[PDB]
C-alpha cells in the first residue's frame, strides 16, 4: 500500500481540523495495514496452533487464555480506559437521583 | 483421524486424567473469578477509581451483594470495603486456584507423591483422609463409577458443610430457617449436607447399578451426566428467573436498577474536531469518558436475570445436545463393536426394537407437526388480523385465547402471548427431539438404511454420497447440528420472551392501526416490548447508540455469513476453486521468486466444514442474542390506547 | 423444468413460444394500463394506483396517452387513450397468440424455404427465405427495421409527434426511430449480401445460439439499466419524472383510513372508512422511487441473463465435449479456451485480481467502521475521508466522496466474483485441472456430489455454479441497490446514532446527506416499510422463502429422506390405524440438483422479494448535510 500517500496527494480534500494533513494518509493507511496485518496473523497463528495442540499442550492453552484475558483487564484499567468516571467537580454519581439533581443543573 | 479435537478425546483419556483435568479446570476457574472480583472493585483500596463494569461482574455482582461482600453504596468508605473483600477473596481464590492447578498436573502426570511424605498414592487405591475414609469408607471405590457416587456424595455434603462454615463465620450469616431472608441459604446448606450425608452412605453401602456406563465410562457416563446436568441448568434458569423475580430477592436485585453504570464501551462524552484540552460535549464529565446509564431506563435487574438465565438455559440446551450425541457416539461405538446387543439394560433394550424406534419418533413427529402447525397459523393469523391484509380486523384475530384459568398461575398477565411462547417451547422442544431421537436411536441404521442396505460406520462421515439423490448428513454429528439449528428457534423464544416480545404475533407496535389496538383489545396491564420483526427496530436503537454493542452485531453477523460458506453444498467447488488459488500461487513462480510454493490451499472436510459451519452459525447467533439480552429491558407497564377511540 | 429445453424444440417452435409470450405480454400491457386508468369515463371511481402502472406511467406522460395534469376532465380523457390503447394492445397480443398457436403446431399454408411479404418480398431476399441462421441475420435485422419504422409512423401518425431531431423531446425519439429504421436497413442489407461467419453456433446451434444472445441481452440490459439511470436524472427527461415528487399517489395496501371499534370514529375526516390514506410524493421521492424500480429490474434482469447465459453456453460446451466436436470449432471463441493452460491464467488472474480489490475495499469499509465507532480509540480522522475519486474520474459521479469510490470498487469486486463462477462454467464444463489431477472427468451438467471423497466434492457441476453465481452476485446486486437507493456503502454505520457517525457530513462537507450506513440502513428504512401493511407482508413472505430455501440448501437432504421414510411409516401406520388399510402419500425430497434449483430460487426470490421494498419504501434523501456533533 505504498501508494495511498500519492493517491492522497492527487486527490482534492480538505483534511480535518487541526490535524496534519501529511499524518492522515498514514493513518489510513497505518490501519488498512494493520487489519490485513491482524487477520493474516490470526489465520497463520491459529493455522499453527491447529498442529501444534497436543496433550502437552494442557498445561498451556488454559493458563495461556488465561494470561490473555488477564493482561485484557489489565489493559481495560491501564490504557484503554483508566478510571470510574470521576465528575470534574469530583465524585463518583452512582445513585439515579443524583444523576437527576445535575439534570436539574 | 485424530484431529485437533479428538487429542482430548476422553476414549483416550484414564479416570485419573480426567481428574487432573477437571482440577486444572477448576483452578483456572477460581483465576478467571480472581480476574473477576479485580473488575469489580469500583474504587481502588489505594485511594483511586476502580474497573468500568464489566458485564462479567455486573452478571456475578447481586450474588456477592448476597454475602458480605459488595454493598450497592454510593459511600466511598464502604465502597472501599467492598473493594477490600472483592480483593481478598479474589486473591483467596488465586491461591486456590494454583492449589488446584497443582493437583491437576499431578493427577495429569499420574505422579502422585507428597513432598512430606515420600510416599506415592495409588489412584485405585486410597483412604479419603487420615481417619475420617478408614471412620466412613474403610478404603476406596474399587474402580468403578457406580461404586463412587457414594464417596462423590459424602465429598458434596463436605462442601455443602464447609459452605455453611465459610457463611457462619467469613461472611457472617447465621443460619436461621427464615427463608425471606439471606441467612437461610447456609441452614439449607447445613440440611443438604445432612441429606447428602445419608444418601452418600447410602449409595456407597448400596451403589445403584445402571451397568451400561461403568465398561466404557468414558462416553457413556460422560453422555448420561451431560444430559442430565443439562436439564439441571435449564431448571436453575428457570429457577433463577422466578427467583429473581421474587421480592425476598428484590433487596439484591431491584436496587441494582437504582444505581448507575460505567459500562466499558459505554457511548463516551464525545468532543469535537478542536478541543483544546490544555468544544466538548457534555462537559462537566472528562473527555472521552463514558457517560452514565442509569440502570431505571436501563433495566439493570432484568437485564442481569435475563443474561443469568439465558446464559444457564442454553448452557443446559447445549449440554442436552451434547449428551445426546455422545451417547449417540457410544451406541455408534457398541454398534460397531456388536456390544450393542449385549448391554442388558432397560435405556437400551427398549430401542433395541427398530420398530419402537419408529413409533417413538413418529409421536414425536406427530406432536410437534401438530403443535408446530396450532400456534405457527395463530401466529400468521393474528399477524394477518392487526395488518388487515384480506380485510380482518383483530377482533378476528386469537387475543380470545388465553391460558385455561387452572393454569393461569404461573403467569403475570395472561394474554395470547404466554400461551404462543408456551406453545412455541413445546413445539421446539419436540422439533430438536426429533433430531436427539435420531442420534438415540438411529446411531447405526435407520429404518431407510435398514431398507436400503447401508450402515453409519463413524461418527463424523460425511455422507453416502449421491446414491438414491440424497445422503447427506445422516451421521450423528450432523444430526446433532440439525438439533442445534432446530433448537436455536426454541432458544430465541426463550431469549425474546425473557426479554419482553409479543410472540403472538409478529409485527406488533408498528404505525399500522390493529397492531397498536392489540393492547386496547386484550387488557394488558404490561406493554410488551414489541413483536417478533419489531424487536429488532424497538431494540437496536440502543444497540447502535452503543458502538461497543454495534462491534458485537458487526462481528456476529460477519461470523455468521462466513459460516454460510460452509454450510452449503459447495465443498467440492471450493476444492477445485482452491486449487485454482494454489496453481496461480505457483504462477507467482516466473514473478521473480526462485522458490519453491510449497502451499496447497486448504478446504476444510464436510464433517469439519458441518462443525465449523454449525459453530459459527451458533456463535454469530448468540453474539447477537447478547446484544438482544443487553440492549434492556425497556418494559414500561402502561397499556397502550386505541389510535381510534 | 428442462420441458422446453431447446433440444425437444424446432425453430418453428422456437417462434411459436416466442409469438404467444408476445401476445401475453401485450394482454398482461392491457391489463396493467386498465388497472391504471385513474377515472373511468363512466365516471365511477377507478384503480388507486400499481407499482406496475407506476412504473409504466413515466412512459405513458412521455407519449401522452396518460396525463399529469390535475383536471377530472383532463384524467377522463386520458382514461379514454388509455382504454382504447390497452383495447388494440389486447386485440394484437390476440393475434400474436393466435401466430403462436399456428407456429407451434405446424398448421400453416414451408417453413424452409418461404415468402414474407411477396409484393417486395421479391425485392429484398431475392424472393427466397433465411435457410440458415447466417442468412437469417439479415431478414432479422430488415424486421426490427420495419418495426423502428413502424414505430416512427405511429408516433407521426396516432401519437401526433414532430420529426424535430433536438434530442430533449419525443420528437427526438421520432427522428431516431427514423434514422435507426435506416440503420437497420442497410446493416440487414449487407448481412444478407455477406452472411457472418461464426460457424459454431451454424451447426446444431439451438442451445448455443440462445446462450450466447442471451449473454448479449443480459449485458444490452445492465447498460440499458445504467443508461436509464443517468437519462432519467437528466433534465431533459425530468417532466416525466420530477412531477412524481408533485403528484399524491394512492397505492394499494397503504394505511386505510383506521376505524373504530364502536364505530358505526374515524382516524381522518371526510376520508371514508377503510381507505387508503393519501401520500405525498414530495415525501416518497416517487421519481427516484419509480427510476430506482426501473434501472433495478432492467440491471437484475440484465445479470441473470447473463448467468443463464453462461451457464447454457456451459451446457452447450459439455454436450460439444462429450460427444467429441469441442476439439473442432475453428471459431475463435473456443480457441482461446480449448488450450486448458489459458483457462488456469485466466481464472486465476481473475481471482486474483477479485481477491486484491474486494480486500481492498473491505478493509477501508471496516476501517471506516472503526473510525466511525471510534473502536480501539480510532477518531474520524484516522479514516479514509481523503480518499475520493480521482478529479479525472470525478466527471463519473456527482458529489465525488468516499462512497462512489468505495460503490465503483464494490461493484467491479463483486462482478469479478460472480466473473469467477462464471469462468469456471465456461471453461471447467468437462474438464477441471483438478479433476484431471484427480482422474475423474465429469459427464453431466447437473451432478451435485460425485461422493464424499477428498474431503467431499460438493457443487462442481455447472449449475450448481450458475447457482453460486447467482449468491455471488446477490452482493453486486445489493450494492447497485443501496447505491440507487442513497445508502452510504462506504462504511457500516454512517448516520446513526453514536460517536462520530454524523461528523462524516462535517468532515467531506457533502452537499447530498446520504440515507444511511450498511446496517443503519436497514432501520432507517424500517421506520417506513412497518407503517405499509403491504411492504410488512413482503417483507415477512420474503423472509420466510428465505430461510425455507435452508431446508435445501444445506448439506442436509439425506437427513431429509430417512426423517421422510420415517414419516411415511407413521402416516401409513396412522391411516392404517383410524382408516382401514390406506397405503399412499410417499414424502417426496427434492434430489440434491432439484435441492439446489429450489434453493437458489427461494433465496434470490426472496431477497429481492426485500430489495423491491428497499426500492419502493422511498428515497428519503435529503440535500442537507448532518451537523458536526461537537
Ligand atoms: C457441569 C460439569 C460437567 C462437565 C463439564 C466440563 C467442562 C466445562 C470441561 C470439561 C472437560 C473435560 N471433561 Mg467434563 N463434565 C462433566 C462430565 C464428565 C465426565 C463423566 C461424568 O463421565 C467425564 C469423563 C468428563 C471428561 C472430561 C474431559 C473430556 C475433559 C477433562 C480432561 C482433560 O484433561 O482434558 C484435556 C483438556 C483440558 C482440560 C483443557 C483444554 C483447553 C480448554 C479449557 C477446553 C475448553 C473447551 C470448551 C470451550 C468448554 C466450554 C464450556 C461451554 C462454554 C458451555 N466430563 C460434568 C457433568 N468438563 C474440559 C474439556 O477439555 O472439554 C473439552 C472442559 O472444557
Ligand atoms: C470451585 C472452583 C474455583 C472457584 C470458582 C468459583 C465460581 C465459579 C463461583 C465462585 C463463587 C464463590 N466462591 Mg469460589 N472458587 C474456588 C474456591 C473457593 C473456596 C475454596 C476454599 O475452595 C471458597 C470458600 C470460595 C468462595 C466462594 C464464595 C465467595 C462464592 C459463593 C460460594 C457459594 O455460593 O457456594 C455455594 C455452595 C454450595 C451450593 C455447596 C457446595 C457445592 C456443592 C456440593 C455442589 C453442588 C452445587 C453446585 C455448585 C450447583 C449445582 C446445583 C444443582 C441443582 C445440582 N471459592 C475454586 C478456586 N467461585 C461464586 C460467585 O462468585 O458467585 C457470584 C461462583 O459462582
Ligand atoms: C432420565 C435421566 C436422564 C437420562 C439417563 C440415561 C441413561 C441412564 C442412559 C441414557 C442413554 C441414552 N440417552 Mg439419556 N437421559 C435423559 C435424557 C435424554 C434425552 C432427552 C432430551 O430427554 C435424550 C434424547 C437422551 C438420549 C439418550 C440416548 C443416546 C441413549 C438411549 C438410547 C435408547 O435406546 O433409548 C431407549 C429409550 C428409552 C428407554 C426411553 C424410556 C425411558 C425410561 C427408561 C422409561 C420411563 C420414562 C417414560 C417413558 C417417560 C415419562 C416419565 C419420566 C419420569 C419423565 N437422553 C435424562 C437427562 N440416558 C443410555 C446410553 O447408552 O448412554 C450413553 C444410558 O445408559
Ligand atoms: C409485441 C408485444 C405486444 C406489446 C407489448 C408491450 C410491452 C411489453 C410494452 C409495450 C409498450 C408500448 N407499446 Mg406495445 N405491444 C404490442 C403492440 C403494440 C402496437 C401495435 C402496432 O399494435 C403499438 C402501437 C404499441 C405501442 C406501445 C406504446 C404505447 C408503448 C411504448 C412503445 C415504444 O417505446 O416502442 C418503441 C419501439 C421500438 C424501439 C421498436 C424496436 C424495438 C427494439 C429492437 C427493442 C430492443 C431494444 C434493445 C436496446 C436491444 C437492441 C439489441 C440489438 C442491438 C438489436 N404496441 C404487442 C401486442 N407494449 C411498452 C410499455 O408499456 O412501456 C411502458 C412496453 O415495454
Ligand atoms: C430476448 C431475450 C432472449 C429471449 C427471451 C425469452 C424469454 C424471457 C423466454 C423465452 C422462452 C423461450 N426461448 Mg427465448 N429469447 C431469446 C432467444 C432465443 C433463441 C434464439 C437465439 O434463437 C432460442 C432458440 C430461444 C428459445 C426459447 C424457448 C426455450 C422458449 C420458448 C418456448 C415456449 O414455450 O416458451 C413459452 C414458455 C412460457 C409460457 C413459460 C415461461 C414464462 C412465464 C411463466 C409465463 C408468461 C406470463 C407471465 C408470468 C404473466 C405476467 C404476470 C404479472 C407479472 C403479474 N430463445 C433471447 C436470448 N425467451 C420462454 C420460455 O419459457 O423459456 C423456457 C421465456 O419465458
Ligand atoms: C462480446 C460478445 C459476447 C460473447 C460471445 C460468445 C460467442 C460468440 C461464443 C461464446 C461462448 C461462450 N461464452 Mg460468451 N460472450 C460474451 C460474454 C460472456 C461472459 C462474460 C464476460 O460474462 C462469459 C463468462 C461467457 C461465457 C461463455 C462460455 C460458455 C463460452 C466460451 C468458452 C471459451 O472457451 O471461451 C474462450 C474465449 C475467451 C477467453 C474470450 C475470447 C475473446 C475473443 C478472442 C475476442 C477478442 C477479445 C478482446 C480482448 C476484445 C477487444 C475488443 C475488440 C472490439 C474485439 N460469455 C459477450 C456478451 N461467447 C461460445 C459458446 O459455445 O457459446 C455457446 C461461443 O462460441
Ligand atoms: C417454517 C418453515 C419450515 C417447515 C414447515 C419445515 C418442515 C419440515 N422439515 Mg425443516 N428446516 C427449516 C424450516 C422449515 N422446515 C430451515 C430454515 C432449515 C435449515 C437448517 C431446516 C432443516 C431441516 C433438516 C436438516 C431436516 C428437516 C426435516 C423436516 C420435517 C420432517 C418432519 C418434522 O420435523 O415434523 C415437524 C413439522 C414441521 C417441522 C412443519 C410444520 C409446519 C410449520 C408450522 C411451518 C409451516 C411453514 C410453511 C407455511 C409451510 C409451506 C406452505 C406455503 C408457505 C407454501 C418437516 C415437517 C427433516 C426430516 O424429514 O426429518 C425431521 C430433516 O432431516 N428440516
Ligand atoms: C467476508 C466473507 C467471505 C470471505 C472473506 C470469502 C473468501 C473466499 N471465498 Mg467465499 N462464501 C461466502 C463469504 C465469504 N468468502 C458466503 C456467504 C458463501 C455462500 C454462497 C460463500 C461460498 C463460496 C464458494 C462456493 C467458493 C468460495 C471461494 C472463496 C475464495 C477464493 C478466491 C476469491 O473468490 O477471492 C475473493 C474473496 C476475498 C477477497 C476474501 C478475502 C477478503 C474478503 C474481501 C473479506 C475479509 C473477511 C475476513 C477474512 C473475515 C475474518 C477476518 C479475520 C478474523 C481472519 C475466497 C478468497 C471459492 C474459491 O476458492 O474460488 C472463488 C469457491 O469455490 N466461497
Ligand atoms: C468502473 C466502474 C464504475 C461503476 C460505478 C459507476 C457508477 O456508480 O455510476 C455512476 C452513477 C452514480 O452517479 C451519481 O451517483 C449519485 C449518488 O448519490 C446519484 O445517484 C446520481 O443520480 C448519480 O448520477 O451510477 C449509475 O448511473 C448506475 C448506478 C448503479 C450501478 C450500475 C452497475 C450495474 C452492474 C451490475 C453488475 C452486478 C454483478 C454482480
Ligand atoms: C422451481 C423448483 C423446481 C424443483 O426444485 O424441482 C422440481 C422438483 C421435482 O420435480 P420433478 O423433476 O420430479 O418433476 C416430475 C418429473 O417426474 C418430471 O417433471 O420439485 C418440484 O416439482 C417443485 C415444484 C415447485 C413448483
Ligand atoms: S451434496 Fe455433499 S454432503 Fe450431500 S451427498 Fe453430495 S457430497 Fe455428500
Ligand atoms: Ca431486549
Ligand atoms: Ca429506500
Amino acid at each position: 500500500g505504498a501508494l495511498f500517500f500519492s493517491v492522497s496527494f492527487l486527490t482534492g480534500y480538505i483534511p480535518a481540523p487541526n490535524h496534519s494533513a501529511i499524518l492522515t494518509p498514514l493513518r489510513s493507511f497505518m490501519g488498512w495495514f494493520l487489519l490485513i496485518f491482524c487477520a493474516s496473523i490470526i489465520i497463520m497463528g491459529l493455522g499453527k496452533m491447529s498442529s501444534a495442540i497436543s496433550d502437552k499442550w494442557f498445561l498451556s492453552f488454559p493458563l495461556s487464555i488465561f494470561v490473555i484475558v488477564m493482561v485484557m483487564f489489565l489493559s481495560l484499567r491501564v490504557y484503554w480506559e483508566k478510571g470510574r468516571t470521576t465528575t470534574v467537580d469530583g465524585k463518583y454519581i452512582r445513585t439515579t437521583a443524583e444523576l437527576k439533581e445535575f439534570l436539574n443543573k | 483421524s485424530t484431529k485437533w479435537y479428538q487429542i482430548f478425546d476422553t476414549e483416550k483419556l484414564d479416570d485419573e486424567q480426567v481428574v487432573g483435568g477437571h482440577l486444572a479446570l477448576l483452578g483456572v476457574l477460581g483465576f478467571i473469578m480472581g480476574i473477576y472480583y479485580i473488575s469489580g472493585i469500583q474504587v481502588f483500596p489505594w485511594g483511586a477509581p476502580g474497573f468500568h463494569d464489566n458485564w462479567f461482574y455486573l452478571t456475578i455482582k447481586p450474588r456477592m451483594v448476597s454475602l458480605g461482600i459488595d454493598t450497592y453504596s454510593t459511600k466511598t468508605a464502604d465502597l472501599e470495603a467492598a473493594g477490600a473483600r472483592l480483593l481478598g477473596w479474589a486473591a483467596f481464590h488465586f491461591l486456590v486456584g494454583s492449589v488446584l492447578i497443582f493437583g491437576g498436573w499431578r493427577h495429569w502426570t499420574h505422579n502422585l507423591t507428597n513432598p512430606f511424605t515420600g510416599r506415592c498414592g495409588n489412584f485405585r487405591d486410597f483412604r479419603f483422609l487420615g481417619k475420617f475414609g478408614d471412620v466412613v469408607f474403610n478404603g476406596t471405590s474399587a474402580k468403578s463409577y457406580k461404586e463412587a457416587l457414594g464417596p462423590h456424595a459424602v465429598y458434596m455434603s463436605l462442601l455443602f458443610l464447609g459452605w455453611g462454615i465459610v457463611m457462619w463465620a467469613i461472611l457472617g450469616f447465621a443460619p436461621i430457617p427464615d427463608f425471606q431472608t439471606i441467612n437461610s441459604e447456609t441452614f439449607m446448606s447445613f440440611v443438604f449436607a445432612v441429606i447428602f450425608f445419608a444418601l452418600g452412605i447410602y449409595w456407597w453401602n448400596n451403589p445403584p447399578n445402571a451397568a451400561i456406563h461403568l465398561n466404557d465410562d468414558m462416553k457413556a457416563a460422560f453422555s448420561v451426566h451431560l444430559t442430565a446436568i443439562g436439564y439441571i441448568n435449564i431448571a436453575l434458569g428457570c429457577i433463577a428467573f422466578v427467583a429473581f423475580q421474587q421480592p425476598s430477592f428484590a433487596p439484591y436485585y431491584k436496587e441494582l436498577d437504582k444505581l448507575v453504570f460505567y459500562l466499558y464501551g459505554e457511548p463516551f462524552n464525545r468532543v469535537s474536531f478542536n478541543f483544546v484540552e490544555q468544544a466538548k460535549e457534555f462537559a462537566d464529565f472528562p473527555a472521552y469518558a463514558i457517560l452514565p446509564k442509569s440502570g431505571e431506563a436501563f433495566g439493570m435487574a432484568r437485564v442481569v436475570t435475563n443474561l443469568i438465565v439465558f446464559n444457564h438455559i442454553i448452557c443446559g440446551v447445549l449440554y442436552v445436545f451434547a449428551g445426546v450425541y455422545h451417547g449417540g457416539q457410544y451406541l455408534l461405538k457398541i454398534q460397531l463393536n456388536g456390544m450393542y446387543n449385549q448391554i442388558k439394560s432397560i435405556w437400551i433394550t427398549k430401542g433395541r426394537d427398530q420398530e419402537v424406534q419408529v413409533k417413538i419418533l413418529g409421536t414425536v413427529m406427530a406432536l410437534c407437526f401438530a403443535t408446530m402447525l396450532s400456534v405457527y397459523a395463530v401466529i400468521v393469523w393474528n399477524t394477518i388480523c392487526e395488518l388487515n391484509i384480506f380485510g380482518t380486523n383483530i377482533t378476528m384475530s386469537f387475543y380470545w385465547l388465553k391460558p385455561l384459568p387452572i393454569f393461569q398461575w404461573m403467569f403475570a398477565d395472561p394474554s395470547i402471548n404466554d400461551w404462543v411462547m408456551a406453545h412455541v417451547i413445546t413445539a421446539g422442544s419436540l422439533f430438536s427431539l426429533i433430531a436427539l431421537v435420531r442420534i438415540a436411536f438411529f446411531a447405526h441404521t435407520s429404518p431407510l438404511w435398514d431398507d436400503l442396505g447401508l450402515k453409519k460406520n463413524s461418527y463424523s462421515f460425511p455422507c453416502l454420497g449421491p446414491v438414491y439423490g440424497g445422503t447427506c448428513g445422516v451421521s450423528i454429528q450432523d444430526q446433532l447440528w440439525f438439533a442445534m439449528l432446530w433448537g436455536i428457534k426454541g432458544l430465541s423464544a426463550v431469549c425474546w420472551y425473557i426479554d419482553g416480545a409479543w410472540i403472538a404475533s409478529m409485527m406488533y407496535g408498528v404505525p399500522a392501526a390493529d397492531a397498536k389496538a392489540w393492547d386496547s383489545i386484550a387488557h394488558l396491564h404490561h406493554h410488551y416490548t414489541s413483536g417478533i420483526f419489531y424487536y429488532f427496530w424497538t431494540e437496536t436503537v440502543t444497540i447502535f447508540s452503543s458502538s461497543h454493542l454495534s462491534t458485537i452485531l458487526m462481528i456476529g453477523h460477519l461470523v455468521w455469513f462466513i459460516s454460510f460458506a460452509v454450510w452449503f453444498e459447495d465443498r467440492g467447488s471450493r476444492l477445485e476453486g482452491a486449487d485454482i488459488q494454489t496453481r496461480t500461487i505457483r504462477w507467482l513462480g516466473k514473478k521473480f521468486l526462485n522458490r519453491d510454493v510449497n502451499f496447497r490451499f486448504p478446504v476444510l472436510t464436510i464433517s469439519d466444514s458441518k462443525l465449523a459451519g454449525t459453530f459459527l452459525y451458533f456463535g454469530g447467533t448468540f453474539m447477537l442474542v447478547f446484544l438482544f439480552l443487553a440492549n434492556g429491558f425497556y418494559q414500561t407497564n402502561s397499556p397502550l390506547p386505541p389510535p381510534v377511540s
